[PDB]
């Protein structure tokens, strides 16, 4: 007799999804939601190239290690790439205080303009030009200093007078600046470099106070130095004013940065190439429409959510039961 | 399968039905074939797509981990930062994975029920004007027109018109 | 619908049935009307009510967001607190919204199931004494009293009692 | 022709919609909104307790004893604090309040403070305690004044400034919040003028705390006409602990201190009014008076509040899908 | 119950059927007894077991809480730690609790589905050769020895074989 | 009268219930409890390694060498640390151990320590090393004594305290945890008597570290009979690094120090007074041992080892069987 039958669709599909009840279930149609593939290079985000610090670390860049001259001047970046083996950082031994906070503040930027904050003529009656060290060679000069700092020394005949400077911010933009305090290894060096007697370095603004004096002692040799320098940084707010006062041991601000304010700082090896991305992770570019990724949780731009799954496949079709043919 | 139709009392799918998920196979003196039921296939398609879209939209935020460094005096906050980031990572992987397993269980159920319901729609129309073979098939006790096949499909089967031809045959046997 | 009764083989609902979710409509020489099945309606009400309070009770904990101040050497812990509070915000927003979408889907099917099982229950009582139309309506092969209609809803329907009378007109 | 019995389902005039995973904009016969999106824009009493309105004073201004903040001067009890955003009376003599954020956190964890004289002016011998005023700290009545909780100690007209000493032994059961300072003159001339010559120190110790500081003379930019600075400090004397204070100059002595009493604390920076209404749920943007489980109003609140979430709507279908004729 | 079989149209359960979840009770001249349907209880056991395993797997990370000390200039980060840990504990309690409420509801549905399907299977075989009493029980309109009972249970019942007997018995009553 | 076949389901004597979204207290035939509430109120060896029981000593009292902590004095290997709530022997000469919370964190992570003489007394020239004792720090056997890992250095009878210098070069593969301090006299009187007159300092440096302190003279509340304070300090001398010590006075010198081995564990310090026994455990919480297959745990958030996820819940029973409707007998 005449037949009518109810039934369902089947196909040559071999893709399986999992289920709470059943593990390896073949279905007619399905959508993978997770991206596991990455491009492996650094690219442009929003058509804004990153900054490659190359052979320099964040410290070497921003203090102006003489060997870091390649990066000197204005910079605009979408993200920063620090290479993990970079050897050009703090050349004259010492601590850069609140370093992590500074690495975080620069990470929060997209642009800096370099400008002379304190001309060397600011400090009267002292030798501004005599003060380089063999710990800070440039590539051409065996004895140099950071391009953003002035190691100030007393004039050919003593003594080191009190020296004073002020800078008024005036502008729209915050200013990032730096200074240091020298700590000779000996009374003898302290006497030679600076006048005899108690020395001080003092700085202040409407909202901030600094005061330090030399801690004289011989520390273990590091790049030929048993002396040390304490480095410091701060941010002059727009409309704020800085006062500087010292009678010795000041490593003075010279040049500073106007700073413009999510950003990232990638420590990585990957090459930076001529391309665009809308999504950049620390281990590669994502070029996907997928919802989840297993490449990395560290990224910038618009990226799919990061999960530790191998696959997230999601069945749209029905259970596939094609009729067998031999 | 939970409503029992798919891979159930209907043991297999039709590789020959390519225009829909759910369907009719007819055989009649004028020919035979496989024909998808459009309305129920389309509704299943709207539903399933909405579900995929909804999941996509609900998953459309990201938790961002960070590059921050920590000194050898900042071990406790460094560790706080890691436990936090790994904690949200575990929560979201759980959610993703659990969601998929649960929504796959229920999408297959949904298909099963649409088939079962198509089967009931026809069995209630035909009554004893046809005989239940197994596997979701019905054999008519009466000659069935192409037009008759269409009436059974679109929902307007005329039972009284055939009841006597059917009964004469049913137990003329 | 998914059990197929609601917006399905019973094409529409009844503006007329005011006292229940699921119900019976009858027609006979004496009149026509609507009547709710008290048992299954109440069964569903208790169900849904339980579900709603289960969900409310489980959503009872709140996350404390604090708004402590941070200094300008505290950008890292300030940022950490912000990402932390916004992470928990995102998770609870996802939980709540997803729970509502899934729960709405399941509550709709519950209603569909209960209606389907009501239809089967009557169908099961009447057997061949009535003709089952496509739309969830039965045409009696005999004269049905208000007592007889009420015995169907009660589940006390006497099938043999009408079997002969039904056999006849079924033959006419 | 035959009698008929039909199975079917309720319909109604509803146009309220819900969303399910499978479909959007589904009219349902009965639903419940779980999320509250409305508020009274004001601050109200919580546990039948009024909040502290700082008014024109910042928390700094209030607890130091800023002369323009005399209204807040006595004992205080609160259910939360309202700091207004553009409040102008804070630190009057320019300087830094050390561990400010942390101080702000400690204050809010409290519910009450009692003010009392911890160190009577007579504590310090051979030194003037009546000349410590500045034209930077003026009360409404007078041009030159000082924080009410500190004493600016200064050299007697006869030189010089000698070692001065004080101790307090906390015998009560409540912690004590107190303050002090160290003056930082612009010049050695101001130094000499007000204190002696020689190396000056301010040293403080309890059983768990050590403090030592010396003057740092230099000229900072002018703030409120002042190129000098004061470093302010705060600490907490525990029940059972003794405070020793010693200095030969540059010390702003603590004059008054607070017994401190410590639930969920709130400091709300806002400009909303404080009205005589009562409430159970207060957010920084207003009051919630509601039975609903979820709110979209603010993450910041005190009292029993619904959970905050970013959704605009969380409606659960209770009724079946509504299809009428 | 949701499929309406369990504590539904099948009112109670059998303490006597001890070798499975879903089963047949039979009565005949040869005797009476209980026999669990083995294929469907087996599938049920596989599925429930996988469900239990899936949940145990997806729940197999642990958030780390730490024992670190905080000084009293560290009120803010210590509170930050406390809220961070409480925050995840609240999230996981919620996930575990809701999951069990939901799966518990669905697992009871599954069982209801298999009972109902088992009954639907038998009913479609017997057709009018048997009489439906309530409570999931069928009375045969013919003799049904053990061979016949197994055949119903096996899915191979021979309706044509016993149709004439059943039809004559019916008329007689 | 006729032949019956019926379809039904299993039932049993089960009185175990579960909740579901729609209904509470449902009795089911089969179920599984996923949460563990049972524990042993004791501390057990983790990865077959015994924890450190500080007994009547605090963590500070232990690594400074409080003279009464001599049962602990030496090398120790541990899988974690237990500090008794009411330990008496901590810091016995009053003062702050700076960055203490960060020291406790570091110690926890935290596997083993080998004690050794880092600076022998001869290191310090022209000063007296035999007088650095107080009645604050008795041993069980002497009224007056001093920490075992420190030297309190005082001026020789000639009333000049010379500048003294010390060097230590870490020529090894492990970090060295070490301690020192700065004495703060209640007096100039005491100051002059103990140390040479005139401005005093303690400076210390390594390749990456600098430190400079001078005494802060002041009369402070009596603690252990002392109005003077000592400021204690701690550092870690990395492999290949050199420490330079220089004082003109008020130095409490490093004497003994620790080769420190860092762990692959996670590390834990437990404040608790539960007993410690010769038993092995896979999971150790702060309130007890767990010995379970369950997925979730009632007992604690704080543990070392492999533990179920912590949760608030009273119970997480999962239905596996069906609704249990046994027939009624009477
Ligand atoms: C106001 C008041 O009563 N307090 C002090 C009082 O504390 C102080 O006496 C000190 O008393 C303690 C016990 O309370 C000891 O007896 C001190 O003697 C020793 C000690 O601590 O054992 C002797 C020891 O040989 C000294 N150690 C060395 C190496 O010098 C130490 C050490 O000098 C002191 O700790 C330095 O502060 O002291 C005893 O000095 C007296 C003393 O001036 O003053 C009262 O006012
Ligand atoms: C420490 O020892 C190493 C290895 O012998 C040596 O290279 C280094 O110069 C020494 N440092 C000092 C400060 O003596
Ligand atoms: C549906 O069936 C009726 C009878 O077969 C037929 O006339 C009609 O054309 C079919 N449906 C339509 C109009 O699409
Ligand atoms: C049930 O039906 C009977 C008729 O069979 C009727 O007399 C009786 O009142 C009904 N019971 C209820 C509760 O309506
Ligand atoms: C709908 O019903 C409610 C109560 O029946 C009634 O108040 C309202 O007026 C109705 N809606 C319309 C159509 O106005
Ligand atoms: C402080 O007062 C308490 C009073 O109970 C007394 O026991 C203690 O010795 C006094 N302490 C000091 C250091 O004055
Ligand atoms: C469960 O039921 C018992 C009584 O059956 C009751 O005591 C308890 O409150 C109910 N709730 C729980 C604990 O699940």
């Amino acid at each position: 007799g005449d037949k009518i039958c109810i039934g369902y669709h089947a196909n040559n599909s071999t893709t399986q999804v999992d289920t709470l009840l059943e593990k390896n279930v073949t279905v007619t149609h399905s959508v993978e939601l997770l991206e596991n593939q990455k491009e492996k290079r650094f690219c442009k985000i929003m058509n804004k190239a990153p900054l490659d610090l190359k052979d320099c670390t964040i410290e070497g860049w921003i203090l102006g290690n003489p060997k870091c001259d390649l990066l000197l001047g204005d910079q605009s970046w979408s993200y920063i790439v620090e290479r993990p083996n970079a050897q050009n950082g703090i050349c004259y031994p010492g601590v850069l205080n609140e370093l992590e906070e500074l690495k975080a503040f620069i990470g929060s930027g997209e642009r800096v303009e370099r400008f002379e904050m304190f001309p060397k003529s600011t400090w009267a009656g002292v030798d501004t030009s005599r003060g380089v060290t063999n710990a800070c060679p440039s590539y051409t000069i065996d004895s140099s200093f950071y391009r953003n700092l002035v190691w100030i020394v007393k004039t050919d005949s003593a003594t080191y007078p009190v020296i004073k400077g002020t800078y008024n911010n005036t502008g729209t933009q915050p200013i990032l600046y730096f200074w240091g305090v020298h700590h000779p290894l000996d009374t003898t060096v302290q006497d030679n470099l600076y006048g005899s007697g108690d020395k001080y370095v003092r700085m202040g603004t409407e909202s901030m106070n600094f005061a330090k004096s030399p801690e004289i002692a011989a520390r273990p040799a590091v790049n030929g130095q048993r002396s040390r320098i304490d480095y410091y940084w701060s941010v002059l707010r727009p409309g704020e004013t800085l006062n500087v006062e010292s009678n010795g041991n000041l490593i003075a601000p010279w040049y500073a940065y106007k700073f413009v304010s999510k950003g990232a700082v990638f420590k990585s090896d990957l090459p930076i190439e001529n391309c665009d991305a809308t999504c950049q992770t620390i281990t590669g570019v994502l070029r996907t429409n997928k919802t989840f990724q297993n490449v990395s949780p560290l990224w910038i731009g618009e990226c799919p959510k990061y999960v530790k799954s191998e696959s997230l496949r999601l069945a749209t079709g029905l259970r596939n039961v094609p009729q067998i043919a031999t | 399968g939970i409503f029992g139709a798919i891979a159930g009392f209907i043991e297999g799918g039709w590789t020959g039905m390519i225009d829909g998920w759910y369907g009719y196979h007819h055989e009649n003196s004028q020919g035979s074939g496989y024909a998808a039921d459009r309305e129920s296939t389309q509704k299943a398609i709207d539903g399933i797509t909405n579900k995929v879209n909804s999941i996509i939209n609900k998953m459309n935020t990201q938790f961002e981990a960070v590059d921050h460094e920590f000194s050898n005096l900042e071990r406790r906050i460094g560790n706080l930062n890691k436990r936090m980031e790994d904690g949200f990572l575990d929560v979201w992987t759980y959610n993703a994975e659990l969601l998929v397993l649960l929504e796959n269980e229920r999408t297959l159920d949904l298909h099963d029920a649409n088939v079962k319901n198509l089967y009931e729609k026809v069995k209630s129309q035909l009554r004893d004007n046809a005989n239940d073979l197994g596997n979701g098939c019905f054999e008519f006790w009466h000659k069935c027109d192409n037009e008759c096949m269409e009436s059974v499909k679109n929902g307007t089967y005329d039972y009284p018109k055939y009841q006597k031809e059917s009964k004469l045959n049913r137990q003329g046997i």
